[PDB]
């Protein structure tokens, strides 16, 4: 049940720097090695770098020359990767992986951290504008449009959790302006349209924006 | 560093046997060790095979590795639906201290029946039009396999300008969903007599239409 506990998600502007940590759980550095593997969205795994804390050696892929510094702290068993002058290509999930058996032999990455998403974008934090999508033995569809926010994620509830059936929140779209938009729709018996109210509760935690929008028939 | 070539993907039916190849261009690739990783989408990679053929604890014995000439192969016996994942081979260059990954192989487990997409189309709300904005919302859901194409029409003519469409995403019922948005101006929306989101999936096109009310 050994683990590699990583730091969380970070949103960065291009040209900035990011530092991701990776702390050993249930073991110490010993003779193990620690690598950094990243995955850009919709692409394959890419090896970034490595550190052998016992001997202090560090290396990293050629395309990261001068941009990555891998360090370690043996007293807290934590590994650090620092990636500077960020660009859009660096948007990725950064994993740390332990390498080698308990004698420092072997090169397979056998223990993996859960990963840390790094987003590189020139867009600034913005809360969403919420608009109702009015409905017009049949079912009815009504929804909420959560438009022009950054960054991810947003949560959408219906009637403060009380309505959970027929709810479909679709993955968001990334506009050319760098802001996101998504929609949440609920399918209800059309006869229920005149029985009760429908409120979608939008929460955008990166901007502490909370919006309740009533959705009414046209 | 040298490069490891993997198959673009692999497909099989439940209970069938599938093999994934891996080719290295380096001169020493035949004798160097090869490792195999499985990444379920949404999760971190996990080691399946190390040192050509050895299998860690807790990895099913229907995964096996082998070497043939200057190549490596992963063999998945008795296919199951969870075996859908990306599979990466990897090699380690000792003279560079480099790890080199393969391009990855997407394994699709055949069997799930073809499902047509349900389309829901929303016009711009009156509140959005009062904010001098306008967005048409095409919500697509319940389709399998996980691929659609979306076209928009202003009256009876294509648009392309302002179309933002997401990638397919896997729903909780193992079918797929997608969204397509058309940004417009309040005057463009009231300029045309209607718009039509046309979703194409397996040679069949599903259409919905909305008009200013």
């Amino acid at each position: 049940q050994v683990q590699l506990v990583q730091s969380g998600a970070e949103v960065k502007k291009p040209g900035a720097s990011v530092k991701v940590s990776c702390k050993a759980s249930g073991f110490t550095f010993g003779r193990y090695s620690f690598t950094w593997v990243r995955q850009a969205p919709g692409q394959g795994l890419e090896w970034v770098g490595v550190i052998v804390p016992l001997v202090g050696v560090t290396n990293s892929a050629k395309k990261f020359q001068g941009r990555v510094t891998i360090t370690a702290d043996t007293s807290t068993n934590t590994v650090y990767m620092d990636l500077s002058s960020l660009r859009s290509e660096d948007t990725a999930v950064y994993y740390c992986a332990r390498v080698g058996d308990r004698f420092g032999s072997g090169y397979a990455m056998d223990v993996w951290g859960r990963g840390a998403l790094v987003t590189v974008s020139s867009a600034s934090t913005k809360g969403p504008s919420v608009f109702p999508l009015a409905p017009s033995g049949g079912t009815a569809a009504l929804g909420c449009l959560v438009k022009d926010y950054f960054p991810e994620p947003v949560t959408v509830s219906w009637n403060s959790g009380a309505l959970t059936s027929g709810v479909h929140t679709f993955p968001a779209v990334l506009q050319s302006s760098g802001l996101y938009s998504l929609s949440s729709v609920v399918t209800v018996p059309s006869s229920s349209l005149g029985t009760q109210t429908y409120i979608c509760n939008v929460n955008h935690k990166p901007s502490n924006t909370k919006v309740d929008k009533r959705v009414e028939p046209k | 560093q040298s490069a490891l070539t993997q198959p673009p993907s692999v497909s099989g039916a439940p209970g069938e046997r599938v093999t994934i190849s891996c080719s290295g261009s380096g001169s020493n690739f035949e004798y160097s060790f090869v490792y195999w990783y499985q990444q379920v989408p949404g999760m971190a990679p996990k080691l399946l095979i190390y040192d050509n053929y050895k299998r860690p604890s807790g990895v099913s014995d229907r995964f096996s590795g082998s070497r043939s000439g200057t190549s490596a192969s992963l063999t998945i016996t008795g296919l199951q639906t969870e075996d859908e994942s990306d599979y990466y081979c990897q090699s380690y260059d000792s003279s560079l201290t480099y790890w080199v990954f393969g391009g990855g192989t997407r394994l699709t487990v055949l069997g799930q029946p073809k499902a047509a997409p349900s389309v829901t189309l929303f016009p711009p709300s009156s509140e959005e039009l009062q904010a001098n904005k306008a967005t048409l919302v095409c919500l697509i859901s319940d389709f399998y396999p996980g691929a659609v194409t979306v076209a928009w029409k202003a009256d009876s003519s294509p648009v392309k300008a302002g179309v933002e469409t997401t990638t397919p995403s896997k729903q909780s019922n193992n079918k797929y969903a997608a969204s397509s948005y058309l940004s417009l101006t309040p005057e463009q929306w009231k300029s045309h007599r209607s718009y039509s989101c046309q979703v194409t999936h397996e040679g069949s096109t599903v259409e919905k239409t909305v008009a200013p009310t």
